[PDB]
């Protein structure tokens, strides 16, 4: 009842089985590579039924050294990962193998990494602010507790530093458990996160799953499912509040695109897989809070070539309750976090949820920034000296506002040696209310740059010779 | 004197703007050619 | 001798016939859908001979419910439509069936919808103005009686309103026959036109042939040919002047391109079929006047995505005598009809035909508008004060001219709630000669918005506090 | 052992051979078109082995009139061009056939046009300057011996006269020879060039290889390699220094793209062939200095849409060592050669290559000319009166410098009877150092037109 490899095309393997023993879709098959340096056991995942008892499978490990005709065995079940309280404090790969302690977790209960999302009748919308202490996030894009937050950004604009910032701000003072999913990112970043969580004592509450850049596309597109399976066990089987950090989900999409190319599928727009929205939706709909069971998920989303129109982030947008878009233009200004206040959004930034004062201040800030953006065209050529008096006043106010939205982050100290700051939501609302009213028009712009609340503004303005 | 300085500055700003816009336009032109060829060859391969 | 369906893929059906019974290209074949809910008779037009006695056909009706292997009958001829005076006052579809009176015209003479265009020796250039009463059209895009007129523009710029306006202005008093071909347009618009013609008493003299945008691609391909066949009969047999209104001719090309890849043809640039120019050329060259036999045709041409460089409108341009090009930019200014005076053209706008004064005034208007277009960016950035005195005067004149080219049309009363107006050509020439000389510079530009002649201008100026 | 045509689709021909007789890739095959009106011998170049004993080939001539099943003869080698001193003074096509004298050179030694670049060891680690003798070129945009020079210039700018000048200087100063490669050559312009070189009496020092506009893409792709093969023979076997002219290199790239499309390969970015860099590198790496002898190349480059980031110019400039732009403005002034000292550049104008004195003098000249160009608009609009006294002094000095960059060229003798000059590099450096310092501003401007070194300057000043 064993199969045999008939075709090998990179990470994709075609296996012929005896009639009547064709494995089911997503079944995990096993093959052997015997060549010395590359000797290993390949785990393949049945992806297609090609007909004539052939199945096309995706290899989780590289296929180098695989020979046609070697026998392929069927496990009878899909890939499964260990679940339970024992996965906390340990590092796993996409297949559930423990890296910090090989052999650990083999005795745990094992859950298939493929399952349907929660039934529609179990879904209840989440509208509850999750305060972070970041002025821009709390004011303009409030995060939802038990909801879905995404961090969109191009290369090097600060997605990972902001993920570390949110781990610091949210995960440390967190009652429940955390799951981190390194999806196709730097391995040394995973090592740094592991060490930092160990130092901060958060590791004992966290399960880390890593399929990083130096992996075949199958692993890079299944590691997210493995981490989500652990998070789902924590949500469903223990009623724990779960923190889910994914970095980076675009890597899951990109791995899917590579696999689709290897599977002989017809390319879609921009060369992406035809089932881009389908795969993205399956994965994302599994990531959710159900009635009485909370998953606060935060995902970094890489944006190729800084093109926010790319199909991958464009499809990702729909699955989110809060979206923090990081801009190259803001980053170039030295503003951290490099949040684009106009492009970013939150589903709970409405008067009914955050209150009339918070909403009013946020809307006024957005209006001022939008007017500044509109004036950019004139300003680029002629400076601010050709604008009306109202426009000059508004532009100075907008510059101060956009500098004040920046902040000295907790996770930025390693870069600057400057300890981070946390601003209460009420202080943030009051400060931006005053700033929109023009009460700080006399202070120099730099006084607003990379500081905390109003007290820090006063101290910095004093240091610069200005008086508040 | 200040008008001369300001108009020199504005002319240089317009130079920089024209350069950046021309670079963006050339990038868009190349991308359009590449995408047109992508669609044409995708259709041709589908037909084959 | 009958064929059978082999392959069904959307609107394209492969049919296998016995050797020697293969139908000729463009023959009409009949197949039966017997499923009760969708029971009907499919008409298939033979598009290709595939060899081995298979023909590829385009269905005129949706193929849902069709079954492989069902008998296919060959009518031995192309699609044919009724012709004669009887078709006047009635509504047909591409297949010749009467919609208002089903079964009507079955006993009429029938003409094949596929026809060669007139011989080159029978073609005589037409140079005779067709006055409409629209200031902009009569001044800058004079229409040719017996010539080919097109209304270009993107979606929702006023192509159909202008077609209805031209129906009102031309067909209302036409001494000949009118044929309206609704090619792939909204059914609501078709019903509205039917009711409007019945109310205006113009229906008695008009034959309507409708193939809507909900029809399959084959119907949208062939409806224009059907209406054109009726028009050709009226031109060549009845020997009377004919008005041919087509809306929208681009739908013919679009429907052709919808089936191009299903017919096996490699796509051309911008996704169009390789045969775009040839099919368009055949169809358009049938739409002509011959020596002593007049067809004044007026076509609405949709410009995809406002891109006038798109291959469809670009290829269409060569087939026209006069082209009124509607602009989205003019539309968004509230100027109606949204004609781009700098981009429209007429073959008879030269001193020899329209006369020295008309040509002079038109050229002066175009020059002023071109200079204003050049100065727009400077006015936007550096302001109007930095322009030279003559440039400021020209800008005022050009703004008044662009407003005055606007007009309240009868067909637009449903939108503006304002009755339409008709301006004689001589009055238009005199008014624009006065404008180009600055004789109305003292009137507010708002006085020139959506009015008729100089009497309406004086009235509106009085209403605004001015006086000429 | 002869093949037969099986498929014909424009210039692409499929040929079937017996089992043991499949030609190697790039071999030249000969078929026959016997139809009277279009009768000819058809040259095919093996492009792919399709398997089943079928080869896909590119026809070097139009296939119009070709029949399926006609015999195809394998020549056993790729396209081979005649070499030797005998190719000098004659016009050849990309296949080695002599055009000005059909059958000429058929007995010469023949070299395959597909050759590797010099081995890694054989290359010279040190970049060397090619002292042409022209003041502007030597000072501001020195040429690299064995390197590549891009040439930019419209019509009526002395481009042809500059090419003749370089032919003269390579023939006389270095005792070398020239090969002109007309890639995508207009037939009218090719005839013009042939006649002009004959009239200038420099055709004897030049070998012309034309792949014309109205030939299938294969010949336009291979003409550059043919001319390069002639130059390589002159360098390696005759031990000469060669000057290879390519006009236009972009047309070599475009013919490569056309051939790639004809063979069914998927286009790469912006529609160029997937191996654009590989083809350009294979061509350009053969132009170099090896074993004390060099091929220097001056290449006309077309920039699509003026976009220097376009893949074709982007790949070509990866190999270009210097740039020379010919300006309508300079030419209208009567300054010959009409080189644009500001737009033109050289990669070896660095102190580490040409020394500190040369670098300093060239930089000072560039600074003065740039400042003068800045003041040009003021001079044109408000006149020279509005200029400051220091501005007027700089304007006079810059006018004299820009006019001393002109030179009486060897190829200009046939127009202005005066013979040309060859200014030594050190003489030019010192002369322009003095000019920049302000040691000739008293002399009249006219004295700086079309002269050599300082001796000629003194004589022309005395004559005024
Ligand atoms: N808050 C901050 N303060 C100062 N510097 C910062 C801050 N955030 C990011 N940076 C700088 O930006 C660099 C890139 O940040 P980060 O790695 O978080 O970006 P990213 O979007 O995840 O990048 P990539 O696409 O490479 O994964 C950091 O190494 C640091 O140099
Ligand atoms: N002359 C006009 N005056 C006022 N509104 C107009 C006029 N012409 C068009 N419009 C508006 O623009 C819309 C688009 O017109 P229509 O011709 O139906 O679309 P299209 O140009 O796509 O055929 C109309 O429904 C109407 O609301
Ligand atoms: N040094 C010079 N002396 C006299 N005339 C020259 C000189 N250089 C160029 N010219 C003139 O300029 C023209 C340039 O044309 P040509 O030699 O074809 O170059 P291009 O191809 O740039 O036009 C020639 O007709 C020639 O008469
Ligand atoms: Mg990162
Ligand atoms: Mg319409």
């Amino acid at each position: 009842t064993a199969g045999r490899v008939v075709r090998i095309t990179g990470p994709v393997v075609d296996v012929e089985f005896p009639r009547g023993s064709v494995p089911e879709l997503f079944n995990a098959l096993h093959a052997e590579i015997t060549f010395g340096a590359l000797a290993k056991t390949l785990t393949l995942e049945v992806a297609q039924h090609l007909g004539d008892s052939l199945v096309r499978c995706i290899s989780m490990q590289p296929t180098d050294g695989l020979v046609r005709g070697v026998e392929v065995t069927d496990t009878g079940a899909s890939i499964s990962v260990p679940v339970g309280d024992g996965v906390k404090g340990h590092v796993f790969n996409a297949l559930g193998d423990c890296l910090d302690d090989p052999g650990y977790g083999k005795d745990f209960e094992h859950w298939s990494i493929h399952r349907k999302p929660p039934a529609f009748s179990d879904l209840e919308p989440r509208t509850e602010m999750l305060e972070t202490g970041l002025k821009v996030v709390d004011l303009l894009t409030p995060y939802v507790r038990g909801g879905k937050i995404a961090l969109f950004g191009g290369a090097g604009v600060g997605k990972t530093v902001l993920i570390q910032e949110m781990i610091n701000r949210i995960a440390r003072n967190f009652g429940g458990t955390s799951v981190f999913a390194g999806v196709g990112e730097r391995t040394r970043e995973g090592n740094d996160l592991w060490v930092e969580l160990a130092d901060a004592n958060v590791l004992k509450d966290t399960a880390l799953v890593f399929g990083q850049m130096d992996e075949p596309p199958g692993t890079r597109m299944r590691v997210a499912l493995s981490a989500l399976t652990m998070a789902e066990f924590f949500r469903d089987e223990q009623g724990q509040d779960v923190l889910l950090f994914i970095d980076n989900i675009f890597r899951f999409t990109q791995a899917g695109s590579e696999v689709s190319t290897l599977l002989g599928r017809m390319p879609s727009a921009v060369g992406y897989q035809p089932t881009l929205a389908d795969e993205m939706g399956e994965l994302q709909e599994r990531i959710t809070s159900t009635r009485g069971r909370s998953i606060t998920s935060m995902q970094a989303v890489y944006v190729p070539a800084d093109d926010y129109t790319d199909p991958a982030p464009a499809t990702t947008f729909a699955h989110l309750d809060a979206t923090t878009e990081l801009s190259r233009a803001v980053f170039s200004k030295g503003i951290f976090p490099a949040v684009d206040p106009l492009a970013s959004s939150s589903t709970i930034l409405d008067p009914a949820i955050v209150g009339d004062e918070h909403y009013r201040v946020a809307q006024e800030v957005i209006r001022i920034l939008q007017r500044y953006k509109d004036l950019q065209d004139i300003i680029a050529i002629l400076g601010i000296d050709e604008l009306s008096e109202e426009d000059k006043q508004l532009v100075n106010r907008a510059r101060r506002i956009e500098r004040f939205l920046s902040q000295n982050m907790m996770a930025a100290e390693q870069f600057t040696g400057q300890p981070g700051s946390t601003v209460p939501l009420k202080e943030t609302i009051e400060a931006f209310d005053k700033l929109t009213k023009g009460e700080f028009d006399h202070l120099p712009e730099q006084a607003f740059f990379l500081i905390g609340g109003l007290d820090d503004l006063a101290k910095k303005a004093e240091s610069l010779g200005a008086k508040l | 004197a200040s008008r001369r300085r300001a108009m020199k500055s504005a002319t240089d700003n317009a130079d920089d703007l024209i350069k950046a816009l021309t670079l963006a336009a050339n990038r868009e032109r190349q991308a359009q050619i590449t995408q047109e060829i992508s669609e044409i060859v995708g259709g041709a391969n589908a037909l084959a």
